[PDB]
Parts: C-alpha cells; sequence; structure tokens
C-alpha cells in the first residue's frame, strides 16, 4: 500500500489537470469502516488525520497565530475537531470555533448561530471547516453547485484570510461549490485530502496553501469537481487508523513566521514568493474581535 | 439563598446507579507524557487517557454557572488526564478529586508529596 499508513490520500495532480464530466460517486469500500483505537470518535479521528496531512505542508505559523473553526458541534454537544485543532496548534494560538447548534468547546471563543452571522474585525491564519447538510445527500435530484454556507466561506476567505494563509473546507459528493473550488486557485497550492479513517465517504478537505489574494491559476470549479470524483470512483482508498497509534511528531511546528502589514502596491513578486513558501503572513497584529449577529423579534400579540 | 446543587445531585444520581456523562472527547497521545492532572496538550502517561477538558467539567456540559465567583472554568481549553481505570466516568472523576498544588498530579493518582 505505503497509503495505508499514511493520515489519508491527496488527489494526485494528473487528476487534477483532466476534464472530466460529473457523474455520480460510487464508492467500492463504501459500507466498509476503519478500525478505530478503543474509545476514540471518528470526528477526533478524521481531525487528527487532517492535521498529520496538514504537518507535511507550508503552512505559516506565526506567533499570536489566529485560527477559526466553522461548524464545529456535534449532535453531543461538544467540539471534538476543536479539541484535536487546539491540541495540534501551538499553545496561545487564538482559536475561535462556531456552529448553528449549542455546544461547548475548548476554543478561546464560541459563536452560536448560522455562519453568515458571525463577523471578525481581525483577519485569520488559518480556517477550518465541517460544514455540511445532510440534506444535500439526496441521489434522486441533480448534483448542482450548493450556495448557502459556501457562498459565506467564499467572501469571508476573499475578505478575512491572512495573505500566505490556508484553509481546509469540508466537501462531499453533494456538499460542493464551484467558487471555492474557483478559490483553490488564489492559492500558491491546493489540493482535495481524503482522510485514511473515513476514506469510505466521498468527503474530503478541500485545501488552500497560502493565500496570494489573486488567482494564480483559473480553475473551472464544475470540471473540478467533476474531477475530484472521477479520481474517488476510480481509487478505491483502503480504509485504516493506522497513523493514529504515532503521535509523535503530531504538533504543529511553531515556525515564528513574519507577520507584516502591506498595503497592495507594495505586493512585490518577492513577497509573493515568500508567501508561496509559507514564509510570511500579511495582515495586522491587531486585537481578535468577533461578533455575531442576532434578529431581534416580539411575537407578543 | 437558594442554589442547585449540581455537584451532590451528580453524586447521589451515580450512587443510585445512574450511567455516567458520556460523549466526553478523548484524544489521541503518545501516552508517553507527566501524568500532571490538567494541562494545556494532552500529558496521559502509561496509565491515563487524556480528554479535551470542556467536555469533562460538569459545569460545562449541563449548561450552568461555574461554582467560582468568576465562573472561570478549571478545565475548559484544556485536556484533563484520567485514570484509565476510571475513564468510563471522566466528569465524576474531576469532579470527586483533587489536584496537588505543588506536583500537578492528582491526589491519590500520582502525587507523592506525602511521602517519606
Ligand atoms: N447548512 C448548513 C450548516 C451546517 N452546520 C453545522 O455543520 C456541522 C455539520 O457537521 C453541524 O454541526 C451543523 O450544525 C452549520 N453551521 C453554521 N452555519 C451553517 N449554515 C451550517
Ligand atoms: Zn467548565
Ligand atoms: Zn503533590
Amino acid at each position: 500500500s505505503s497509503q495505508a499508513w499514511q493520515p489519508g490520500v491527496a488527489m494526485p495532480n494528473l487528476y487534477k489537470m483532466q476534464r472530466m464530466l460529473l457523474e455520480k460517486c460510487d464508492l467500492q469500500n463504501y459500507g466498509d469502516s476503519a478500525t478505530l483505537p478503543k474509545g476514540i470518535m471518528m470526528n477526533v479521528a478524521k481531525y487528527t488525520q487532517l492535521c498529520q496531512y496538514l504537518n507535511t505542508l507550508t503552512l505559516a505559523v506565526p506567533y499570536n497565530m489566529r485560527v477559526i473553526h466553522f461548524g464545529a458541534g456535534s449532535d453531543k454537544g461538544v467540539a471534538p475537531g476543536t479539541a484535536v485543532l487546539r491540541q495540534w496548534l501551538p499553545t496561545g494560538t487564538l482559536l475561535v470555533d462556531s456552529d448553528l447548534n449549542d455546544f461547548v468547546s475548548d476554543a478561546d471563543s464560541t459563536l452560536i448561530g448560522d455562519c453568515a452571522t458571525v463577523h471578525t474585525a481581525n483577519k485569520w491564519d488559518l480556517i477550518i471547516s465541517d460544514m455540511y447538510d445532510p440534506k444535500t445527500k439526496n441521489v434522486t435530484k441533480e448534483n448542482d453547485s450548493k450556495e448557502g454556507f459556501f457562498t459565506y466561506i467564499c467572501g469571508f476567505i476573499q475578505q478575512k484570510l491572512a495573505l500566505g494563509g490556508s484553509v481546509a473546507i469540508k466537501i462531499t459528493e453533494h456538499s460542493w461549490n464551484a467558487d471555492l473550488y474557483k478559490l483553490m486557485g488564489h492559492f500558491a497550492w491546493w489540493t482535495a485530502f481524503v482522510t485514511n479513517v473515513n476514506a469510505s465517504s466521498s468527503e474530503a478537505f478541500l485545501i488552500g496553501c497560502n493565500y496570494l489574494g489573486k488567482p494564480r491559476e483559473q480553475i473551472d470549479g464544475y470540471v473540478m469537481h467533476a474531477n475530484y470524483i472521477f479520481w474517488r470512483n476510480t481509487n478505491p482508498i483502503q480504509l485504516s487508523s493506522y497513523s493514529l497509534f504515532d503521535m509523535s511528531k503530531f504538533p504543529l511546528k511553531l515556525r515564528g513566521t513574519a507577520v507584516m502589514s502591506l498595503k497592495e502596491g507594495q505586493i512585490n513578486d518577492m513577497i509573493l514568493s515568500l508567501l508561496s513558501k509559507g514564509r510570511l503572513i500579511i495582515r495586522e497584529n491587531n486585537r481578535v474581535v468577533i461578533s455575531s449577529d442576532v434578529l431581534v423579534n416580539n411575537e407578543n400579540l | 439563598a437558594f442554589a442547585v446543587d449540581a455537584a451532590k445531585a451528580y453524586k447521589d444520581y451515580l450512587a443510585s446507579g445512574g450511567q455516567p456523562i458520556t460523549n466526553c472527547v478523548k484524544m489521541l497521545c503518545t501516552h508517553t507524557g507527566t501524568g500532571q492532572a490538567i494541562t494545556v496538550t494532552p500529558e496521559a502517561n502509561m496509565d491515563q487517557e487524556s480528554f479535551g477538558g470542556a467536555s469533562c467539567c460538569l459545569y460545562c456540559r449541563c449548561h450552568i454557572d461555574h461554582p467560582n465567583p468568576k465562573g472561570f472554568c478549571d478545565l475548559k481549553g484544556k485536556y484533563v488526564q484520567i485514570p484509565t481505570t476510571c475513564a468510563n466516568d471522566p466528569v465524576g472523576f474531576t469532579l470527586k478529586n483533587t489536584v496537588c498544588t505543588v506536583c500537578g498530579m492528582w491526589k491519590g493518582y500520582g502525587c507523592s508529596c506525602d511521602q517519606l
């Protein structure tokens, strides 16, 4: 295999370069399940593998790093994914999370409500989203690009992701958005990463590595999702929990990446090159302030 | 004058034979850590499991005020190490036990400060 000892499998570059037509996703391992370590939740395993894969990329990791995590609640009322992110991230990292439904979290701050109600004054170094509507998994209707929280995520990235920052956004066969794929071309590199514990599902994390704030590559997002499904359809991934048992190198290395404020005119090619290598973050280093919009109604008489 | 006594209530519910609070978030870790009780990152040793702190706090989990004039949570945002033998009820364990203020180990489950 070799793959079975990795945290998961990233979409090989050649599949990105195709021009496939969208088909239904039919996974051979559908219904297989990995053998999780005793007492470990799927979400803990899935996030652990996501973070293990992110350890292999050129993530910018500044002092006073700012991370925001959408879709962080569970039907259990807790935040397993947040707990893994906080273990992974350097101590002191500012971590905010959010969900439509109430939950209790280890994040430094939590906002409950539709993500579209969330606003922040500051920019972020990493955005993680596990947001998902299981009503999208309806095989009897056409599989078009979805709006909803994906429209929010696309705007949030363009407006509040620091240059140099990275994202990991969860998609599935039916939960996807063409503009989000298009926005992957505004990073120095991108992939769709499938965790080995959840390889029986069409889930992937769309990862954009080192944001550049402009298109480096023009991506047609309808075509790219069809390319992703083609890859999944033709490359069965063996369910595996092997990587969960070795946590010795798990922590994200505190690189102390430089943070600079810069105006548009100053983003020359030497800056762009540092951004592309994970060596620079561009944003203000002010205080982190967030809020949730609250709709007020009085239904008396 | 009136305050709900949530700690006592869980204790009595347990003694009455009720099932312990579940869905405490157990972490993957090396299990070669310091063994201290409450830490900024998982520190379980070979005899412990590490858990996300919020999910093991009675007050966090039951949406009640924290027993503290400040309402500050001892566990939220940290990791709590629980002896493997007691890991079926982390909330009970954290409630019924106390951390040595000198060495950071659980009194009776790592703290050796009272030894000759
Ligand atoms: N559609 C939708 C959304 C789904 N979720 C949450 O994603 C998690 C799915 O694993 C779950 O806990 C859910 O409550 C959303 N959270 C905020 N805003 C939204 N618009 C959504
Ligand atoms: Zn608490
Ligand atoms: Zn002691």
